[PDB]
């Protein structure tokens, strides 16, 4: 967890949101539960605590975001390591929230020119958008710089 | 600029005196060597200065030797409580610069050996100023709680160092963290603050306001701290129920639509110049409200009062039509160029009742710019002429119109009951603005408003970048008109008779109103055609034909920001008449408490769809087990776009 | 709304009957060891309500708790059949909510106690309306079959769940899930219910239309269902052999075109509203029927009736122009101004026959109004009048236009017979729009026709916002014009002699086409100068030329919905034929059975290239 | 604007313009004349560092 950068607990809290079903800011085996037996499999109220109390390390039970951010640093995201790309997207990124979205990509190219339409700027992110959410994570940025 | 300048001064004169005095030196470049050999015998020199009045102690900190600096403690014990006597770093301590450093093991050296914590960083260059680069308020906590070194943050509580601390602006270590703009990790930070303390129970410590009265939650919408606006919604969003994809959620709302109480967060947001404020309105809480508002309300409110105002210049333009005038008083008209056989009647004309209904028409008119007087002034004294004057379009210059509008009403009302000549020239900018104060009221509509932004956006930005430009140009050739044609005839192609004209006659060439001057009877001058011809291509075709290219240059590039100020200006038509109306026709918006088990706040209700997506949370919780081509071309210039 | 609001105070209080009434707390926070104390020696309470009217069971369903309802079924043993019963939420049973909520466990359960698999949701928040978010239909096997869970949707059949179920709209099980928008499992939910269509009637369970009459695959079509649509297609796309490359496949056409009763799907199409129900033309068998009907058959009787219409126009245009008309009748030209000689004849002066020849002409043009007048009155006798002040452009506003020429000639016919004065006045309207008529036909060209719908996009859509604009900014100098020249002469300089004329005479100074009231051998008020100056610089170089860039910029910004709308203008103006030439000069387009033994079905030819190996 | 700045410094008198940035040979600094420039760092990067 310690070396992250901005783009990746940004991407991890609204990932946590999304899991925290209820919006306490902890995680039991209920809400841990429903989104597992929505997930196609069943956990048999047993695999819920065993899972969530293998990776508790406070042992109230329950999972804040940072022991979610300590379980998201052994199940941490690839090598892709670069530097280039990193300067660029707070270039890119207005509010610095770590998304690039329709509204904040549409303004770029608008200093930049070749007058885009505005479904045009929406293609843009469904080639880039990998999820589905019409906005560009970082890692959903950086395999559009090269992408060959 | 002689300030920046002496800054300078007093950086390279520490950059002197540090080639002197060699246990400065020896301090600076670590050596451990001449340290010995420079006090360990004598000495008699421990307590200099420098440019800043600084110590040994304050340079072994400043660059990162931890090996003097246990010896300078271990020689001299003294020296970690003096902080630095000058004008520019006043107040600052040794304790301070091991921490911006990230210097651990010499603050846990400098706090083992005891060191105030509650230091006072007091300096010139430390204030909130537009010209510093930092801005980390005055004390170690706070110098600890901004750089993100959270493990320091750990030790200084646990020495006693407390959150409740403010600066001469009154902020708090809370108030400062909504400042930097590297934000991301003090939203990881935010919570450390409260996790160990925030009182108990006190005030809960996010209530202090500061010396402009506002809490942080407040504060955020003034910074346009977008990330902090949506990490302090955590605290006071209540989730009711959910049904399948539907969720259900309840809104605190307390601050944000105070009513009242004129610190409201509604009321800030259009208040203030940073424009990274103003989308605070696209966050889900606050967009909810003044779309109802507006809707409900504040739609139809508006255009009555619209409604009124239509009539209100009516009432004015009929009877501004209808002015008396006698016919050709006393006087014959003698020498020439006297067309004027009317004359306004003295005020001994009321007779003939088809002239006292016009005395209402007057009179409604003369009584409704006092309620206009009534109402602007009482707003100069609670806010300066920087709003009027300041072209802040959120209320922009239909503010300077309108009190334009009431007094020249009421210079006509002088102007009779005194028999007084000239009630054409006041009457006259009567009418224009007048009517084309209605303009006001094409703000809440849905397809006339963003249109009146752009109206705007081009007097002040886009034709005075011209008219500069036409001054110069019309000011040559009208007198190079006037040269030629002063030889000739003005009874045959009098366009230039005198000079005020020739300006007047030329304003109205480089427009194309006028065809040009030409008389086919006579023979024109030689150097007219030569002079005319080279004035025709410049104001014609290449001074016009630019200005149209000019228009459509900047109106692609500012329709993502003219809906984003549309938006802005329905919200600050809708504030401002809540403030305004008596609230026996506005109900409170929301939901009350005390009637359910509530709490007695006005709550508000959003629901929305959450949608599932199956495929991020599906990568998540393989981790939670744990196991054991127009859009590519458009993307292959932004790479080159992004330039190596 | 007041509506909207009620839905606040119910739902506040659902939740203060929470806070009150222990057990239903205990049912929501899981709490079992208070809820065998507060039922198995007292007890006393257990059919209990709340705002919606439900129980504690549907407490317990909505949120998550096997354990909690684990009890309460075997507390009392008929809390699963009862149904909730309030305004917005009527007849939704546990079983309900234990579907959407994905619990299979406890549906499990449910259908083990007994559980109504056809209670029917016909609450007030379920019906298919804008303000609702969700619409799920009514069955428990609806709401299973919308969200994916297709582990319930196996459940549920094994027990009973009939497949043939209509609800309040008509709609089956398979309208609906064309109606979800992340459609994502559709598809696969889709084959997994004909998985289930094995033994039935006649009917195959698709040829059940909605209660407007609209089979599952109609209704892809009218909704802008892409995805869907071509995993329909798949179903009746019989191909017919391969060579190399070359792929033949025939079509089945019995219900893309087929305009043969009521309810072509083509028909369908070009009625609607909806952005994404118009690129279904897009899609392979429709764009080949919309260009053979248009190319073959729809381009020259679409011209053979353009060019009899313009020789229509001129017949009334020269019967127009060749007016009768007298000298001068009975007065002489009296205050001033009466710049007027001539005179109507009475209608008793048809002598002469090149006044006769006219008689034979103008008779052929007032047929013509009767038959427009024919054609148009049995419009509306199908469908209303917001077809005609609707801005639907698939056939837009030149249907107003000419029932007006057609109103306006039989005013002359009621202007001549009387002997009447003014009669220009029709005769005026019936110029100026009987010849901007024939911009209807500007339609079937590949030249002309995208630009006649940026003609009718810019009317109304971007003049209606500056006409506002410059009535506004004329009303203020038009008047402040009067002012000045007030007590002047309007014999020199006599551009404002009364204030109807002032404003016609400042409208013009705004369009810069008359040219500006000067004057030099008199001296004009110092007042004009300043005042006019700034009217001419925010006319002149501040509202037209920045109306030149407010086109440029939707110019450009809107130049691909164009060529999708005036392809869909060729498309509905062939259908239009379609339904009104008698059937002596169209075939039917395709090919039929019958000669083949193929089952009468009328198909088409497609070939087309595989480009891989 | 860089072309009108230097057009006006040979061409107008150095009594009233002085001599841009800092001399040197006051302090112990070598003659010439020095000009200084501060500016942040913006951290994220040293993040990735973090003196490593
Ligand atoms: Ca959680
Ligand atoms: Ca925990
Ligand atoms: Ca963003
Ligand atoms: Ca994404
Ligand atoms: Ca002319």
């Amino acid at each position: 967890a310690d070396q992250l950068t901005e783009e990746q607990i940004a991407e991890f809290k609204e990932a946590f949101s999304l899991f925290d079903k209820d919006g306490d800011g902890t995680i039991t085996t209920k809400e841990l539960g429903t989104v597992m037996r929505s997930l196609g499999q069943n956990p048999t109220e047993a695999e819920l605590q065993d899972m969530i109390n293998e990776v508790d390390a406070d042992g109230n039970g329950t999972i804040d975001f940072p022991e979610f951010l300590t379980m998201m640093a052994r199940k941490m995201k690839d090598t892709d390591s670069e530097e280039e790309i990193r300067e660029a997207f707070r270039v890119f990124d207005k509010d610095g929230n770590g998304y690039i979205s329709a509204a904040e990509l549409r303004h770029v190219m608008t200093n930049l020119g070749e007058k885009l339409t505005d479904e045009e700027v929406d293609e843009m992110i469904r080639e880039a958008d990998i999820d589905g959410d019409g906005q560009v994570n970082y890692e959903e940025f950086v395999q559009m710089m090269t992408a060959k | 600029e002689s300030w920046a300048q002496s800054r300078d001064e007093q950086n390279l004169l520490q950059q002197k005196r540090i080639w002197e005095s060699p246990l400065l030196l020896a301090a600076k470049e670590n050596n451990v060597q001449a340290l010995i050999k420079l006090l360990k015998f004598e000495g008699c020199e421990v307590h200099q200065k420098g440019a800043m009045g600084e110590t040994a102690l304050h340079i072994a900190a400043l660059y990162d030797n931890l090996e003097a600096a246990m010896v300078l403690m271990e020689a001299a014990p003294e020296l970690v409580f003096e902080p630095m006597t000058s004008e520019l770093y006043e107040g600052q301590t040794a304790l301070h610069i091991a921490v911006i450093n990230q210097n651990v093991n010499l603050v846990r050296a400098l706090l083992a050996r005891g060191a105030s914590v509650s230091a006072r960083a007091t300096g010139s260059v430390f204030h909130y100023r537009p010209h510093n680069l930092i801005y980390y308020g005055e004390h170690p906590l706070s110098f600890a709680a901004c750089v993100g070194s959270e493990e320091i943050v750990r030790l200084l509580i646990e020495h006693g160092a407390d959150i409740r601390a403010q600066d001469s602006l009154g902020n708090t270590v809370l108030h400062i963290l909504i400042l930097q703009p590297n934000k991301t990790f003090a939203c990881q930070m935010y919570n450390l603050l409260l996790s160990y303390d925030g009182g108990d129970h006190l005030k809960s410590l996010e209530l202090v306001p500061n010396n402009q009265g506002l809490t942080p939650f407040k504060l955020a919408g003034v910074e346009g701290n977008i990330v902090m606006f949506q990490h302090l919604m955590q605290k006071r969003k209540h989730i009711q129920w959910t049904y399948g994809p539907l969720t259900s959620t309840l809104y605190d709302l307390t601050e944000i639509d105070s009513s009242g109480d004129d610190q409201s967060l509604l009321e800030l947001i259009v208040t203030t110049k940073k424009r990274e404020a103003r989308q605070i309105l696209d966050q889900t809480p606050v967009k909810e409200l003044v779309s109802l508002k507006w809707k409900r309300y504040g739609r139809p409110y508006f255009c009555v009062l619209g409604a009124i105002y239509v009539l209100y210049i009516i009432c004015f333009t009929m009877c501004c039509v209808y002015r008396p005038l006698k016919p050709r008083i006393t006087n014959r008209t003698n020498p020439r160029d006297n067309t004027l056989l009317q004359q306004k009647l003295l005020q001994e004309a009321y007779v003939t009742p088809k002239d006292d209904l016009r005395l209402v028409g007057e009179l409604v008119s003369i009584v409704g710019a006092v309620i206009i007087l009534l109402v602007e002034i009482p707003d100069i004294f609670r806010l300066g002429v920087t709003r009027f004057f300041g072209q802040t379009i959120l209320g922009g210059p239909f503010h300077v119109i309108i009190v334009t509008y009431a007094f020249m009403v009421l210079v006509t009302m002088v102007m009779r009951l005194t028999n007084s000549d000239g009630e054409v020239v006041p009457m006259s900018f009567a009418l224009v603005l007048g009517w084309c104060n209605v303009m006001y009221f094409a703000r809440g509509f849905q397809m006339l408003g963003p249109f009146t932004i752009m109206i705007q956006k081009m007097i002040f930005g886009d034709l005075m970048r011209f008219c500069w430009l036409m001054a110069v140009v019309i000011l040559g050739f009208a007198s190079a008109f006037y040269i030629i044609f002063q030889t000739e005839d003005p009874d045959e192609l009098g366009h230039f008779y005198d000079y005020p004209m020739a300006l007047f006659s030329t304003f109205e060439l480089f427009l194309t109103i006028i065809d040009g001057p030409a008389n086919y009877d006579v023979d024109l001058p030689f150097m007219y055609s030569i002079t005319y011809a080279a004035f025709a291509i410049i104001a014609t075709l290449l001074m016009l034909n630019l200005l149209i290219a000019m228009m459509g240059d900047t109106h692609w590039r500012v329709a993502h920001e003219r809906d984003e100020l549309w938006r802005a200006q329905v919200v600050a038509t809708t504030v401002m008449l809540e403030r305004k109306l008596p609230r026996c026709l506005w109900p409170r918006s929301g939901i009350c408490g005390r009637e359910y088990g509530l709490g007695d706040r006005w709550f508000l209700r959003v629901e929305d769809r959450q949608d599932l997506n199956r495929q991020r949370i599906r990568r998540y919780a393989q981790a939670f087990q744990q196991q054991d081509s127009r859009s590519s071309t458009n993307w292959d210039r932004l790479r080159q776009g992004a330039l190596r």
